[PDB]
Formats: structure tokens, sequence, C-alpha cells
């Protein structure tokens, strides 16, 4: 048994659907669970399907099995930050014997904010404690914007952040840049 | 339930490490997995009952012990850097089908403890320009100079943890990317309403839980022993 799970990385905007597709080798497999692993936590079974079933649905999730093609999938409708996690599909035979559970390599699903009226802009912020230690903040850009990354061992630019999966409000995109030269203006930074 | 111990451990190459799993499910089957980026969950050893174990897909370097129904141990006789990973135990019943996972053990095996450093943490106050344009205020937290690469960052407002308005880098960045040895930085943002930021009775704290050395670890250097610890920075709202 070998299980192929695609895509490895799935970035999706809140309100849109997400789909993960898996395939298996062993036609004796008859049990196909899905595990969700919240950031920093453990895998937990969230839904499954068996070879007697074609489609099941609950709580905006759809699981499909096409036993003839040895394909199966998970669809999350109306994604929200609470859905950001690592997902694993698996294939097993099952039922007074135990049969191997074989996992896919995983899908890292990141749900991004839906920015209706973007207003991209760059700000300078000062340390609460010290001096002009400073950072640049790029914010209010939409989730389809890509963030350039540095090019120089003296300027640090983060990737864009990921929403806290328990965030309910004030969901915006941002990235930060900082230097230590300065000798470095924020208008340049991004 | 399924519990694991230790939850976090930094070890040196050549040492012996034992990971313990205890279950209260009265489940016949137990499993040890490791999880690594790009490789998914890989089975190391498993057991279909007390007094037996069998090799999984990647048994090499590990032994397992199932002395009783409730206990399943994973033994690293000679810990090596490639054993750096997140390990999960799981239990399941005879005839299937859910596997019930423990909470995970993060293990880092280092060559030596000399490169272990806790983070320095700083909070940066919202820009007047953001406030006037958006009626919102973003605080930035920066944690820098830590190794190994795992921290947990959280935001606290007036003594309670918050999640709304929080956005955190998915991964720490290497401060010196050309080196195997590099220390790490991580940033997080908290966004609040301008009026909440402008109240001087509001207290904001970026908390960084760092995982490092333990209290029964030897330390022979002229700097503070880099133990597991919280490092925080804080800021009060500003009336103008």
């Amino acid at each position: 048994e070998q299980v192929e799970q695609l895509p490895s990385i799935l970035r999706v905007q809140e309100g849109s659907s997400a789909s993960i597709n898996c395939s298996y080798e062993d036609s004796a497999s008859n049990y196909f669970p899905w595990y969700k692993q919240e950031p920093g936590e453990n895998p937990k079974l969230i839904i499954d399907i068996r070879s007697n079933m074609e489609r099941k649905q609950t709580q905006g999730l759809i699981v499909l099995l096409d036993k003839k093609a040895k394909r199966f999938s998970l669809h999350i409708t109306d994604t929200q930050p609470g859905d950001s996690a690592m997902y694993f599909c698996a294939a097993s035979r099952r039922g007074g014997s135990n049969y191997k559970l074989t996992f896919g390599k995983g899908t890292l699903l990141t749900v991004t904010p839906n920015i209706q009226n973007p207003d991209p802009a760059v700000y300078q912020l000062r340390d609460s404690k010290s001096s002009d230690k400073s950072v640049c903040l790029f914010t209010d850009f939409d989730s389809q914007t890509n963030v350039s990354q540095s090019k120089d061992s003296d300027v640090y630019i983060t990737d864009k952040c990921v929403l806290d999966m328990r965030s309910m409000d004030f969901k915006s995109n941002s990235a930060v840049a900082w230097s230590n030269k300065s000798d470095f203006a924020c208008a340049n930074a991004f | 339930a399924v519990t694991q111990s230790p939850r976090n451990k930094v070890a040196v190459t050549g040492g012996k490490v034992t990971l313990s799993c205890d279950q209260t499910n009265n489940h016949n089957n137990m499993y040890w997995y490791r999880q690594d980026t790009g490789h998914g969950l890989r089975l190391i050893h498993y057991s279909y009952g007390a007094g037996s174990t069998e090799k999984g897909d990647i048994p090499d370097g590990y032994k397992a012990s199932r002395p009783s129904q409730k206990e399943f141990s994973l033994i690293l006789e000679l810990a090596t850097p490639s054993q750096t990973s997140v390990y999960f135990c799981a239990s399941g019943g005879l005839g299937g089908d859910e596997q019930y996972f423990g909470p995970g053990t993060r293990l880092t095996v280092l060559e030596d403890l000399k490169n272990v450093f806790p983070p320095e943490v700083a909070v940066f106050e919202p820009s007047e320009a953001e406030i006037s344009h958006t009626q919102k205020a973003t605080l930035v937290c920066l944690a820098t100079g830590f190794y190994p690469d795992h921290v947990e960052l959280s935001w606290w407002v007036n003594g309670k943890e918050v999640h709304s308005g929080v956005c955190t880098d998915p991964q720490p960045l290497k401060e010196q990317p050309a080196l195997n040895d590099s220390r790490y930085a991580l940033s997080s943002r908290l966004r609040v309403s301008a009026t909440f930021w402008q109240n001087p009775r509001n207290h904001f704290r970026c908390q960084v839980q760092f995982y490092g050395l333990s209290e029964n670890d030897e330390w022979t250097q002229d700097r503070a022993k880099p133990v597991t610890q919280i490092v925080s920075a804080e800021a009060w709202g500003r009336a103008d």
C-alpha cells in the first residue's frame, strides 16, 4: 500500500472551497479516514468513508470515494481560519484481524483573509522600550498579493503571517521588515 | 486518554532517550510514529498486545517495549541528530478503526548544547499613520536569537490570551541563512481598534515560551543556563 495525497500545500481564501485528492494502490483497501492536526497539536480523526459508500456529507465537509479508480477526496466548503491545519488521508483494509493504516504525506492547508477593500501601505513602528530600534510593517494588502523577500544579508523580511486559527475579527495580512543598518528606510523595504 | 512523556526534550548525540506512552483506553494496539516535513507520519514500531512489538516502516535506531496493555515505550539507545523530530504515540482497538493519538513529544538531538539560546523579545508600538488612515492599531512582536527553532508565541491583553487580530509567522527565519548553526527569529502581529490602543489602562504582552535545557542538565559556560522559560515584552496603550 502506497497512498498519494495532493496537493502538499493548499492556500485558500476564507469563503472559498478547498479539495484534497488521494489515491491508493491496494484494491483490498476498504476504509479511508481523514485526520486533522491543528497547529502544534496531534492528529485527530474528523471524517471517514468505507468502500460500501460513495459520498458522505456533514458540517460543510464532503468525502468522496471512487473505488473503481482507487481515488478518494475531501472537500471543505466555505473555508474559515478554524480549518487551517495539517490534513492526512489514509487507506486501510479493516474489520477479528487488524490491517495496516497507511497515511498520505499530508496537506498543509492555510486559510487566508478575504480583504474586500484593500489599502496596501507601509508603516514604521518604534520599540516600546528602546531608542530607535524600529521595524517596517507592510499591511492591508489582499491575500493574492505575494511578498518579495529580501536579497541582502542585512535586511530581514518575513513571509506573510498566517491568521491565528481562533481569530474571529480583525483579520488582515501583514509582513515585517527590519535591518540593524538603517541606513535603511521603510519606503525601500518591501 | 493517551499521554506522552516528556513533551519536550533537548538531548546530546550519544545519550540514551526514552519516550513513554500511557493509555487509559484498554486498547490492544499501540503505535509510535514520527512526523517530519515532507515525509508525513511514519510508523517506527507498533504492538498488537502486551508483551509483543513489531517493526514498522522505519524501525532502524529505535527499540520498542510493550510491558503491559497500558504502556508503550520507544527507546533511542544512542541518540543521533536525524532523530530530531516530533513523535506521536497512538492507541487503537482490536478490529479498528480510529487511531487515537497522544499529544506529541518534540525531541531535538544536538551535537552539543553550546548553540542553545533563549529568545530576546521586543514589542513595537502602532504607527500614528496607521491609526489616522485606518482607525486600527497593529503591535508587532519580534523574538530573535533563539535556538533550537521551536517557540510558542502568544498575545495577552489585560491578563487574558487573545486570538482575534493575531497573525504569526508560520515558521521562524534563519538569522544567518548560510549556516547549519544559525539562530532564529519569529514575528507576530496583534491588531486592535485605535481607540483600544489609545487607552493608557490597556496592557499588552507578547509571550514567548522557549524550549531548551532542563534542570537536570549540566552547564559549563559563563552565561545563564538556557532552560525552558518564558520571555515576554509588554506595552501600555498611549493616550497620544
